[PDB]
């Protein structure tokens, strides 16, 4: 592509810092943007650079050296809000941008007091089905896809609790057949030793 | 603000007669643009006269050059008729030679 | 020695008559090399230098992709300040918008402007500092408010700074055969009695190039410019320029009078007597 | 802003779709981009002006128009399974700070329209083991059955949208990821204190918005049409 | 080259 970007995607924890790198393979680049793009959602502006140095706004810092033709963005502090897809603009010789193909930034939150557990839950009109939650587990506790082709396993999900100020992870599983236990279930990851069973 | 135009009718080259040579007319210091300038010949207009792009000084005052080629005489009477705007009536400049 | 680059425009508006009228010059210190009229037949940038002609057609497709939106960017223009003033619709008016920057010997940026007129007067223009705008009428603060809001200096700053300079270099290297190079003035002076007791003395300046030049008068030294008549500096068409200067004489004191060419293609500035 | 307009499509390979896109911010210049994993935003057309369109990068196949300033359509002739995107439309000006994008339009196109499903909701309720042991209800809603993937997932407390506590799968999962036109299944979680679980007053519903078939698409089998509806799983509180 | 920034008057 015109506008190479890099990295593809990033993990970094909470509170450190997360580099980004953009580079353009048109000589003819004048000016560069970085958008930050919330998954489902249109792109907005994060900052802008023309020239050569350092721009800081907040916790974003921005770099440009047009020598060769490349633009970093570092965030200090990562919050969770900051993970989404970032993507660099270049300004052509037509004055029109040529987007990079984006960088995924994923920012594993930091579980205070993670207490995880299995729990099976019943249908409200009527008992023929069950699911299986694994929950309130720390960001290490990697949820590995489901094996039983007859049972789904859900991705990892982050929960926000804003009035407690709690934040929790969250799988699910569900299978149509009769012979399925919660016990039995997410064998496939790697479940900590101190899970709670009932 | 409007502005009247400033005139000067010269030649490219000092007049030689017999020889070959551009006839200038420089209209500038006007304004608005639109303006109707036309090249005479013994009181009869040129057909074929080229212009140049319409440009502006640093007052914001437009300023065109109209040239032809023409072979100048010891008879033919030259000028240039320049309408504008700011004009009630056409003014006619009479080409001198050595001005 | 310095050097420059600018871009003149003109939209008038042609209400009931079609549509508005656009006009766009390039020129590269005292040399027009593009050309853009919204009337004309091509309605495409045109090249009006011999240097600029070996620019890929991907050069002039842009160019003329550009300057549309300039004319596009005028129409409304036209339109928002009529409001701003309350005139008459179907009165006609113009645009008048200046840009450039300037680069010393060495090809270093040396400044950058950009200013913008309406009917003829002063509307907005950007200061030295490439950072603030200086409005020049009540209108003129709506469009300096839109503009500070909207972060137009550092906008235009970008290409002052940037591909102004980096295009104003390359041009002057591709035109080191007729960009770089001074033409002389043809200097002369003729005779004109008014009548048989006073005489007419005209200093001439012919085909030089660029435009600057001094042409002074001196009686035994002392300047005449009180008695003297000076016309524009005007073009031959060839690219070179003319200047003649005039003063009145006493008919046997011709010799009292002499007229000073100063141009920086003189080595030394030249002193014409009769 | 800038509104754009349908925000999800279904098309019918062949068929005609046209998204308008409009901008109060009246900029000089509008844009329609195109967005694809591994890609980017591509440029498709813009318009310097009204009553000019330009092509952009990959402007075969989509067709643009400028009527007003504030206006710029896309006109999609022939839609083509390669043109299942999401399309986003951009305000700014020639050399402008800022480009100002639209909410997005999520189209997805279709060869045969045999494969579309409604989806299937089920609510279930609170274990009384995470009640017991953390004092928190967390309430599981499954949507399965459903193609294509686009829906839209709500919570509903005593009438109201609630946003705090819940949180959606980003991604739908394939109930079978071998075969091609799978159907997409996804959950979503609620928690609350456990004193508002055991309040039967309290009504918890679980809203689901598919897209899907509009009126003037045709149907002609037995099944219930797919059209765009809303599909709904409820539970009530228990004290239990 | 054109470097006029058109934001609007």
């Amino acid at each position: 592509q015109k506008v190479q970007q890099s990295p593809e995607s990033l993990i970094v924890p909470e509170g450190g810092m997360a580099s980004l790198n953009c580079t353009s393979s048109d000589r003819n680049v004048d000016y560069f943007w970085w958008y930050r793009q919330h998954s489902g959602k249109s792109p907005k502006m994060l900052m802008s650079i023309f020239s050569n140095g350092e721009k800081e706004e907040g916790r974003f810092t921005v770099h440009l050296n047009k020598a060769s033709l490349h633009t970093s963005l570092h965030i200090r502090d990562s919050q969770p809000s900051d993970s989404a897809l970032y993507l660099c603009a270049a300004r052509d010789s037509n004055y029109q941008l040529i987007w990079g193909s984006g960088t995924k930034l994923i920012i594993k939150p930091d579980i205070q007091n993670p207490d995880p557990a299995v729990y099976q839950l019943r249908d409200s009109k009527s008992s023929d089905k069950s699911v299986c939650l694994f929950t309130d587990f720390d960001s290490q506790t990697n949820v590995s896809q489901s094996k039983d082709s007859d049972v789904y396993i859900t991705d990892k999900c982050v929960l926000d609790m804003r009035s407690m100020d709690f934040k929790s992870n969250s799988a699910v599983a569900w299978s149509n057949k009769s012979d399925f236990a919660c016990a039995n279930a997410f064998n496939n990851s790697i479940i900590p030793e101190d899970t709670f069973f009932p | 603000i409007q502005r009247t135009p400033k005139i000067q009718v010269y030649s490219r080259h000092p007049a030689e007669n017999g020889k070959s040579n551009f006839l200038n007319c420089y209209v500038s210091g006007f304004h608005p643009s639109d303006i109707e300038v036309d090249l005479l010949k013994n009181g009869e207009r040129i057909e074929k006269v080229e212009h140049s792009d319409l440009s502006f000084s640093k007052d914001w005052s437009f300023y065109l050059l109209y040239y032809t080629e023409f072979t100048p005489t010891e008879k033919d009477e030259y000028a240039c008729r320049v309408n504008h705007v700011t004009l009630s009536q056409p003014k006619i400049v009479k080409w001198d030679r050595d001005m | 020695g310095s050097h420059s680059m600018r871009y003149f425009y003109t939209s008038v508006s042609r209400p009931g008559r079609g549509e508005p009228r656009f006009i766009a010059v390039g020129y590269v210190d005292d040399t027009q090399f593009v050309r853009f009229d919204s009337d004309a037949a091509s309605q495409r940038m045109e090249p009006r230098a011999p240097w600029i002609e070996q620019e890929g057609p991907e050069y002039w497709d842009q160019e003329t992709r550009n300057v549309k939106a300039q004319s596009q960017t005028d129409r409304v223009d036209l339109g928002t300040l009529r409001g701003y003033y309350n005139q008459s619709e179907d009165g006609s008016h113009t645009i008048q918008i200046m840009y450039g920057c300037d680069v010393g010997p060495d090809g270093r940026f040396l400044r950058g402007y950009r200013q913008d007129a309406y009917d003829g007067k002063d509307y907005i223009a950007l200061n030295e500092d490439l950072r603030s705008w200086t409005a020049a009428d009540m209108a003129a603060q709506i469009t300096k408010r839109k503009w500070e809001a909207a972060h137009a200096a550092e906008q235009q700053r970008a290409y002052l700074e940037g591909r102004c300079v980096e295009w104003l270099r390359r041009y002057l290297e591709n035109g080191k055969e007729t960009l770089q190079r001074t033409d002389p003035p043809k200097t002369h002076m003729t005779h004109h009695p008014i009548s048989d007791h006073e005489a007419t003395l005209r200093c001439w300046a012919l085909g030089f190039y660029p435009a600057e030049i001094t042409l002074t008068w001196q009686r035994d030294g002392e300047d005449q410019t009180q008695d003297t008549e000076l016309v524009e500096t005007r073009p031959a068409g060839d690219g070179t320029f003319q200047k003649w200067v005039a003063v009145v004489v006493p008919s046997g004191q011709e010799q009292r009078y002499t007229c000073h060419v100063q141009h920086e293609g003189l080595p030394k500035p030249l002193t014409l007597r009769w | 802003a800038v509104t754009q307009s349908p925000r999800n499509k279904v098309a019918v390979t062949g068929g005609k779709v046209t998204l308008s896109c409009n901008q109060t911010n009246n900029h000089n210049n509008m844009y329609w981009y195109r967005q694809d994993t591994g890609h980017g935003l591509r440029l498709i057309h813009y318009s310097y002006g009204a009553g000019s369109t330009e092509k952009g990068d990959i402007p075969d196949g989509y067709k643009a128009s400028r009527p007003s300033q504030e206006n710029f359509s896309l006109i999609l002739e022939l839609a083509t399974p390669s043109q299942t995107s999401v399309y986003f439309c951009a305000s700014g000006d020639t050399g402008g700070y800022e480009q100002y994008f639209g909410p997005g339009t999520r189209l997805t196109v279709l060869e045969d329209l045999k494969n579309v499903f409604p989806p299937e909701v089920a609510v279930f309720e609170p274990s009384e083991a995470e009640i017991s042991h953390t004092q928190k209800a967390t309430l599981v809603c499954l949507a399965t059955g459903f193609y294509p993937d686009h829906v839209e997932l709500s919570w509903w407390v005593n009438g109201k949208e609630v946003h705090s506590g819940v949180c959606t799968d980003p991604q739908p999962l394939k109930e079978q990821p071998a075969l091609n036109d799978s159907r997409y299944a996804l959950s979503s979680r609620l928690r609350v204190s456990a004193t508002f679980w055991q309040d039967p007053r309290n009504h918890f519903r679980c809203q689901v918005q598919f897209y899907g078939l509009s009126e003037n698409d045709e149907w002609t089998q037995d099944r219930a049409k797919p059209v765009t509806q809303i599909v709904s799983a409820e539970a009530w509180g228990r004290a239990d | 080259v054109v470097g006029a920034v058109g934001v609007g008057k």
